[PDB]
């Protein structure tokens, strides 16, 4: 505590834009809250982002309009954004600024926490183990998460990448061979979505597990970029002070990223790369990083960000400096959408760097890993047997080549192709697999060891 | 299908009656805490002590060639006291001479619990050190400890760092 | 900026004031006596510049002026001899070698073309393998067998010395490094590495008069 | 010639790599009609007809991976090249903006 | 010692009163002490970049300057540390602290003080006596493995008035003390060198002997030598795990050192979590590697001053060991991060960028990091040698060549260790390209290999000749199908094949695999290489007419010499000895001549 | 000279990336010396860029880490960087300052003569007609050099071009059927290059006709930009006051570019391509033309500036700039590397503008121009018949196209193919170039007259 009664002042030297600079504060601070009174009553929040001596520089938060430099009066708090975190805030809505918008009380607070937070020692960092299934076969038994990886979903705009994170919001948990917890954040949505969201997790039960922020298209520009660290700090007192697992989602971090380059352009900062800051690389570090395990508690927190490819190019700075500090990718294509696949995530463009860890006995199944690697196979070889026949006819191929036909249209249709509303478990999903796979003869799965198909492969 | 829908919003809204009832228990608390502050600015030595502590900390946090003190008229007589105090006091501590003047025109509104507030010499600055602000800014600082003497500890908090 | 190869000017001369000052105490740590006139001799340009107090500055200036043989790369080469004759005496500390062998074998060295890549020098950093681990080591056969055979290996060398190669001790030397870089877990084979050794040594009781 | 000669923009950077993914999959597609020609031809081994349609297979699939992928990778590569060009002297530009903001502020100071 | 802070637009903070102040200087900003340096300097008024967050920097805070600039501290218990890019102890902040987090302003010191130290004088020296930069004047005991040598810092010099005698001392204490022209220094067992300063050496040396790693492939074809230069590519499909653990476990060299740049939290784990769990055999007991080896660890969220001075910390700590006459190996895990970092501190300087967004001092960095590398005549009277090796990764973005961090590495190292990811998939592990992997030093370790073992040049000729011969024979083989092939090409192909399946892969995984003395390298290319130019005569000196040798009669004559070829790699060395191996590749050498000498 | 004592200030203004600005500067000096020393002791340089009012900017050489606002002392030389030259410079070693580094005395000047030096009036310029002798066929024989020509080696990471300028050294000699006096500036290499170089020269024996400048990748990048101004300087003594011939070879320009390419980032100036200056071309034009023979004097220098090509980019503006500046290039390629062929010397992409007179009769033999210009067609040709053939198939050939193809082989294994120590005379060269041209009957020669065909086809 501080208990230092707070100075008001009237002093204001201009307002350009986003930018009110005021004038002979006291021992200003850099990124101090401060609230703003407009003489209609109106009041709003900002922070400050310069101090050159008693020049103390705030954005405000909401709009400037109404602020004149003679009778506005700024109110400082005396310290930075502090977040008020709590178990109890778990299955609660809010908005960007932390504020409740469920018509619930505001939280009250079990602690405090700097939003900015701090990089994890790597020195007891723990190697990702065990897996949190999704529920979403397609990313189960071809790309799946381990409890502690930050595995993106790349999305051109206007694929369903939207309803595919509500879906993993109500199905994702534990292996199940009460600790689990989502934190879901959605940046620069709009009101239809937002609702959505908010919507589908009340009423499919899953509210009880889910912290939800929504920052709105038409909310604060820098209220956009807290809302990740909001959640983050959530994230971090829920997965580390409170041992339980977390998965966090951030959802249109594209959008997130024009907000960035919207600050950027209020310090008067010089655009890098695309327009985008210089500093956007070790920005994207700072949220994404703020994950894994920990030794010597069995929290874990895992990433899964969402992000809008502009123009459909993974080479634009966002997926590529997004993708250069992940682990791998799901990546959501157009054309599995525009056949009217749900999910239409492609399997082949798809890659979990920490798979090999995720599954195999005593965490999923002891034939997972056997399995994801020969479908993986057939379902490539299905593809080259599909560009062959457009050339060559069905006449032409043998009896080889039309069993990869029989699994690849089986494979997009009961493997991948899967519905909204269906919660495939890991056990499922390779039982699926293995009704694709029995398509074949033994002799045809050369990258399933003999052990493995004695066991499994008839029945 | 219908029915399990009916389940969810029953739950929720369930998990928000419970939270808002918490939220008023809290509310009533502090609501019964301004009373009992209200019984304090009642005697008058000990309300002497809180001027001569309020005036004190609002100077030292101002720090202004001029300053003008405005509180409300029946606290008059007890607050020239603590300005004539801590005048002295100040000038010691920071080693500048400040001219502290009382408002005797304009006076705080008489509903007011008590405190006062300190302004600069052309009143573009203020101090809110008034006792019902300090109070709202120590009980919401103080916060999370009032959750855990009331309702109990977080079970599964396990690690406060 | 003069960077006499990797040196500066007062970092080039500062060198030169130490590799002299060491040779000064090398020459008195391996011969306090004085006993190796020969070995002086050839040391006498900088061993002049001994026993005195120049406190570092009056011979640095010496060596600014030109008085000293501050050439570096010829004292470079002169004080490893040295050094590896020391370190040829020294390793060998238990026993005494006899004077004309340390001249002898100092010759040998100072007409090498290159001693750092010599035989001579490897064979010295493989004894000092084996001596310095000796130093701080537990009791158990493997040590005790270690400790046994480097004791002949010094008594050895303290009379033939390391130019001269003699079958004898490099035969030796294989033996004990073999052993010293056997597993200390297994017992059977440095049993029989060692009694290997103690059969084909061509006397009757090697170790009789080494060690206590 | 060397390249399409098509002007550095973010819209011919689009247009040559749908081209570019165009051409991969054409050779391709050849390729594995080349294949299984190949793979008949050598069986058989109207024949005569099958050494043409191979040989004009082939020249074509040639082509493709010789000269005109080539020449779409040099102007893709090009247009890259000019692209960050015209984003360093928008940078210059820029830079000098806002130094001389900071002076002009000085000045009236 | 103390400014003030005048205000804070960001990262960057400007202070006033602090007129004594140099540039790269160090401040600890703030009641926190947060660390950064000073850039741009005007008047009394510095212009200071933080490393860390800046929130809750007040105006009027006080700015302690330290006069040192970006240093490295250097002294006993180095050793087995983790350390940040900037040099703080990992495993020290998150042990005194019992958080998981790094501290935002953490001070704890790269060595602690609470240590008693075993210091033993080097006994040589005396009160009265003479020392210079980078003698010795005494051992610190520290572990089995390596002991950690007390030299007088560079650019000090004068004559010794005090020698501490043996004992234990802590980092804190004062060991010598030395007057040069009145003036006395007291030292202690820390000396503190700037990062971005060249440690001086006597002179610097050609790199003549080899990097002796354990693997048949990246040692008989693509040689490094102790003091080199190399790159490695860093995919995640491509097995570099190999290439670190051969290299930080079996080397020959003295001293390992891992330096992180910024990579994924994940992949920071699983090194910090693999390196304590490896091994090596050194006097017949297994040791852990982490009593000679040090690590740096940065991850991409560390600031970006720590993830571009990493690699000069890791680099300056190597240096520190090479003045001690050791042999220190570096890997870099990805100096595709460190360029990023620098990317990153250029863009907020708002530097006018160049070629593909890079400084334009890129290459000059690199240029100078790499020239740090090399064998060297150590400084100090004792006149002993060492050599730092740099075999840093890179992982251009996309996995292209056309990054002028991947470019310019590559115009700077010596060797390049192509790694693939087809071979990975394949199972064929190392994971080496072949035909993109190549080796500068080749003429540099003519010497030593003429003077040791004489027939190994002319193998490795043969042998890329022979490999290469298999690459271009591959059209007519799809053309063809061996059938309208010459007899001598097939030799060349089958044989080719035998390389790559029982030379040229190794599997570490097995005991007897684990680690292949170079004399068992070459008797293995040896026998293989006889064995091709026997076959290649069999057939030839025979192919005129009437009765003529082909592959087909080779392979099936001799079958039990080809099983004997393929057989040679599973003759262990610790349990069969250097002369029982010698010994039976000999018998094959024999047996081999003889099979082809019955067809004649 | 100068008589007046020189004033040393401590009145330093500010530090701004490489350049300390001092004010209260008495009448400062442009393009004038300041020595400056640090706290410690450290003694660095720089020149005054800028002058205006009392304010100076100097640009330190060693750099700027470390230095001062308060204690830094610097004094005014009151003259530009005018050097010390002498005749007996030649055997000795310096570094990129100018300073010894071979532990011999600084230089005994006979002379100062200004780094800067001055345009060599045109009109007393004389065009260069004489002919050196490379040994090279490659290079005797299509791309001939003359004495005072400006030739830089095009080259790539990793090519021997140091091997083929060392080789140059030693079997450069005359046609007219000498001993070259050698400056290497060593800028921007590592320890075995210059080392390379130096053993070298004394291999050669000729170490006492031989000057050094070395400046290593760990040396000051600011010293980069005036070692080959004191390499050229030290020539111009030689040549033009001494008359002596004098080789002078840079080492890879490119550094130099590096060096000057960040100055001008740190001065802010404008940018060209790639982030150079826009004056990039004046700037080395400066370092090139001093070059050339002067009319009425014995002397000349003669010029190899090689460089290595950014990711063999023949466009980037270095050896763009550069094309412009000398008399054409050698040029060579990895595709000639790639096959173990010395030199790699690629003849197409090639030129000497001087060949044209110092070629023919009087100078070599009267065919040699008209061997070179048929030699030249054919090889293009033969590189276009594979660039057909690679798709069409051999047997699309006809045998117009295939007499090429065998030119082409011969050619480059004949003509180009020599050895590290293949030291061939250019009517050797002319010789073998007959016998590659009688591959083709007289009919197809059609860059050769049949008044040249006739006389030495039929042999």
């Amino acid at each position: 505590y501080l208990s230092q009664p707070r100075l008001t002042y009237k002093t204001v030297s201009g307002v350009n834009g986003p930018l009110v600079i005021l004038d002979h504060v006291k021992f200003p601070r850099y990124a101090e809250i401060v609230h703003l009174t407009l003489p209609d009553g109106t009041k709003r929040s900002g922070q400050v982002l310069e101090v050159s001596g008693s020049k103390a520089v705030v954005q405000v938060f909401e709009g400037t309009s109404g602020i004149d430099a003679k009778k506005t009066s700024c109110e400082f708090t005396g310290d930075i954004l502090r977040t008020p975190v709590s178990e109890d805030m778990l299955g609660r809505v809010f908005n960007g600024s932390g504020k409740p918008i469920d018509r619930g009380p505001v939280v009250l607070a079990e602690d405090f926490l700097d939003i900015m937070g701090q990089p994890i020692n790597p020195q007891c960092r723990i190697y990702p183990e065990e897996m949190i299934q999704t529920g979403i076969s397609a990313i189960d038994g071809m790309n799946s998460i381990a409890r502690g990886q930050k595995i993106p979903i790349f999305s051109a705009a206007g694929l369903p990448h939207n309803e595919i994170a509500a879906q993993i919001c109500r199905q994702a948990g534990l292996v199940k061979k009460e600790n689990f917890a989502i934190v879901f954040a959605a940046m620069g949505v709009n009101m239809e979505t937002a609702r959505f969201f908010k919507s589908d997790f009340e009423e499919n039960g899953s509210m009880d597990n889910v912290c939800l922020f929504l920052n709105l298209a038409n909310d604060p520009t820098i209220e956009r970029i807290i809302t990740p660290r909001l959640a983050l700090t959530t994230a971090e007192f829920l997965a580390y002070q409170c041992e339980k697992h977390v998965l966090v989602i951030l959802t249109d971090m594209s959008s997130y990223a024009e907000a960035l380059r919207e600050v950027s352009a209020a310090r008067e900062e010089v655009p890098g790369r695309r327009g985008f800051p210089g500093y956007m690389y070790t920005d994207l570090a700072t949220i994404y990083e703020r994950a894994g395990r920990v030794e010597g508690r069995n929290g874990s927190i895992t990433q899964i960000p969402i992000l809008t490819m502009p123009n459909d190019d993974i080479t634009h700075p966002i997926p590529d400096l997004t993708g250069y500090i992940t682990e791998g990718q799901i990546y959501v294509d157009r054309q599995l959408h525009n056949r009217q696949i749900y999910p239409p995530i492609n399997v082949l463009p798809s890659l979990s760097r920490l798979m090999k860890s995720a599954i195999g006995e005593g965490m999923t199944r002891k034939d997972h890993a056997d399995v994801s690697n020969q479908l993986y196979a057939c379902y490539a070889i299905g593809k080259d047997v599909q560009a062959m026949k457009a050339v060559v006819g069905e006449e032409a191929l043998t009896s080889d080549d039309l069993l990869y036909l029989e699994f690849l249209q089986k494979f997009e249709k009961n493997f991948i192709t899967q519905g909204p509303y269906e919660n495939r478990t890991v056990y499922e999903t390779l039982d699926i697999g293995w009704q694709l796979l029995r398509i074949f003869p033994k002799e045809m799965l050369k990258r399933i060891p003999q052990s493995t198909l004695s066991e499994f492969y008839p029945r | 299908q219908q029915k399990k829908i009916q389940m969810s919003n029953l739950m929720n809204q369930a998990r928000l009656k419970v939270l808002r009832a918490r939220d008023d228990l809290i509310t009533d608390l502090l609501n019964e805490a301004k009373q009992r502050l209200s019984k304090v600015v009642k005697d008058t030595t000990r309300y002497q002590v809180l001027l001569d502590g309020l005036v004190l900390q609002g100077l030292y946090q101002l720090l202004e060639p001029r300053m003008i003190v405005r509180c409300r008229k029946q606290d008059f007589p007890l607050v020239k006291a603590a300005v004539q105090k801590a005048i002295p006091m100040y000038k010691i501590a920071t080693k500048k001479d400040v001219d502290v003047q009382i408002d005797l025109e304009a006076y705080l509104p008489e509903d007011i619990a008590g405190g006062v507030e300190i302004y600069n010499g052309d009143r573009k600055i203020k101090v809110s050190n008034t006792l019902e602000s300090r109070l709202d800014l120590i009980a919401q600082q103080m916060m999370p400890e009032v959750r855990g003497a009331l309702f109990g500890a977080n079970a599964n908090r396990k690690f406060l760092d | 900026g003069i960077k006499m190869g990797g040196l500066t000017s007062e970092q080039y001369h500062s060198q030169v004031v130490g590799k002299i000052g060491y040779i000064a105490r090398c020459m008195q740590t391996i011969d306090p006596e004085n006993n190796l006139k020969k070995i002086r001799e050839d040391y006498q340009d900088v061993l002049i510049w001994a026993e005195k107090n120049y406190r570092f500055e009056e011979i640095l200036e010496a060596s600014k002026s030109g008085k000293c043989p501050n050439d570096l790369d010829a004292l470079s080469r002169r004080s490893l001899i040295l050094q590896e004759l020391l370190r040829l005496v020294s390793s060998i500390s238990p026993f005494k070698m006899k004077l004309d062998l340390i001249e002898s074998q100092y010759e040998k060295m100072k007409q090498h073309v290159n001693l750092w890549k010599s035989d001579y020098h490897v064979k010295l950093n493989q004894l000092n393998q084996l001596t310095d681990y000796l130093k701080n080591a537990a009791p158990t056969p493997k040590n005790n067998f270690l400790r046994a055979m480097t004791s002949v290996l010094q008594m050895q060398i303290a009379q033939y010395g390391i130019t001269e190669d003699n079958e004898g001790i490099n035969q030796l030397f294989k033996l004990g490094l073999h052993l010293l870089a056997m597993a200390n877990e297994k017992i059977d084979e440095q049993y029989h590495l060692f009694k290997g050794y103690v059969k084909d040594q061509p006397e009757e009781s090697p170790f009789e008069g080494i060690l206590p | 010639k060397d390249r399409i000669e098509i002007f550095p923009s973010r819209m011919a950077q689009t247009i040559m790599k749908a081209r570019l993914k165009g051409a991969q999959t054409g050779r391709n597609l050849l390729k594995k009609k080349s294949d299984a020609l190949t793979l008949r031809f050598r069986q058989i081994l109207s024949f005569v007809t099958l050494d043409e349609a191979i040989k004009i297979t082939n020249r074509r699939v040639n082509a493709i991976e010789h000269v005109i992928i080539p020449r779409i990778e040099r102007t893709l590569a090009y247009i890259i090249t000019e692209l960050d060009e015209r984003e360093r002297e928008e940078f210059y530009r820029l830079k000098k903006i806002q130094e001389k903001k900071k002076i002009i502020k000085e000045k009236s100071e | 010692t103390f400014g003030y802070v005048h205000g804070v637009s960001g990262p960057v903070v400007t202070a006033c009163d602090m007129a004594g102040a140099a540039m790269y200087e160090l401040v600890r900003v703030g009641h926190s002490e947060l660390v950064g340096e000073i850039i741009r300097l005007e008047g009394d008024m510095a212009t200071i970049q933080v490393y860390e967050e800046t929130s809750g920097v007040s105006v009027g805070d006080p700015v302690l300057r330290t006069g040192k600039p970006l240093s490295v501290e250097l002294g006993p218990g180095i050793m087995g540390a983790i350390f940040d890019g900037i040099q703080r102890p990992l495993s020290d902040i998150s042990s005194q602290t019992q958080s998981i987090y790094i501290p935002r302003g953490v001070n704890v010191s790269a060595l602690s003080r609470d240590i008693k130290w075993e210091f033993i004088p080097s006994k040589n020296l005396r009160v009265g006596s003479h020392i210079t930069g980078g003698d010795i004047y005494g051992i610190v005991n520290e572990n089995s493995l390596i002991k950690h040598k007390i030299m007088l810092p560079p650019r000090s010099r004068g004559s010794v008035t005090y020698i501490a005698p043996p004992g234990n001392y802590d980092a804190s204490d004062v060991v010598l003390e030395l007057e040069f022209e009145g003036v006395k220094e007291k030292l202690s067992m820390v000396q503190v060198w700037p990062v971005r300063q060249v440690r001086p050496v006597t002179e610097k040396l050609p790199a003549n002997h080899p990097l002796l790693t354990g693997q048949r492939v990246l040692d008989a074809l693509f040689p490094c030598v102790q003091g080199g230069t190399t790159a490695i590519p860093g995919a995640f499909g491509c097995g570099k795990t190999v290439i670190s653990q051969s290299l930080s476990k079996y080397s020959n060299s003295d001293v390992i050192i891992y330096v992180g740049c910024g990579e994924r939290g994940n992949e920071m784990s699983e090194v910090l979590r693999d390196f304590p769990e490896l091994t090596m055999e050194v006097d017949g007991k297994v040791e852990s590697i982490m009593k000679r080896t040090a690590l740096v660890a940065n991850t991409s969220n560390m600031p970006v001053a720590a993830r571009e001075a990493s690699i000069y910390t890791g680099i300056t700590l190597s240096e520190y060991f090479r003045d001690m006459g050791y042999h220190v190996s570096m890997m870099a895990d990805s100096t595709s991060r460190w360029a990023e970092a620098l990317r990153e501190i250029s863009g907020r300087l708002a530097e006018m960028p160049a070629d593909s967004g890079y400084p334009a001092y890129l290459g000059a960095r690199l240029a100078s990091f790499y020239e740090r590398a090399g064998r060297v005549k150590c400084l100090g009277n004792p006149e002993r040698e060492g050599s730092v090796s740099i075999v840093g990764a890179v992982s251009p973005p996309g996995g292209d060549f056309s990054d002028p961090v991947t470019s310019a590495t590559l115009g700077i190292v010596q060797v390049f260790w192509g790694l693939d990811k087809k071979l990975a998939q394949r199972k064929h592990f190392p994971s080496v390209n072949w035909l993109i992997s190549y080796s500068k030093y080749m003429r540099a370790l003519d010497e030593y290999y003429d003077k040791h073992f004489t027939e190994f040049v002319p193998l490795r000729t043969k042998a890329k000749e022979i490999l290469q011969e298999e690459e271009d024979l591959a059209e007519i083989v799809q053309l063809v199908g061996k059938a309208s092939l010459a007899e001598t090409d097939k030799i060349t192909l089958e044989v080719a094949k035998l390389i790559k399946d029982d030379f040229l892969q190794q599997n570490g995984y097995t005991p007897y695999d684990r680690f292949c003395p170079f004399y068992k390298t070459v008797g293995m290319l040896s026998n293989m290489i006889s064995f091709y130019d026997m076959a290649r005569r069999a057939v030839e000196t025979t192919a005129q007419s009437d009765n003529k040798i082909t592959w087909s009669i080779i392979r099936e004559h001799m079958g039990e010499i080809l099983y004997k070829l393929s057989s040679m790699k599973f003759k262990d060395p610790v349990k069969d000895g250097e002369a029982k191996i010698k010994a039976d590749y000999a018998q094959l050498l024999e047996d081999m001549q003889n099979a082809f000498r019955s067809l004649e």
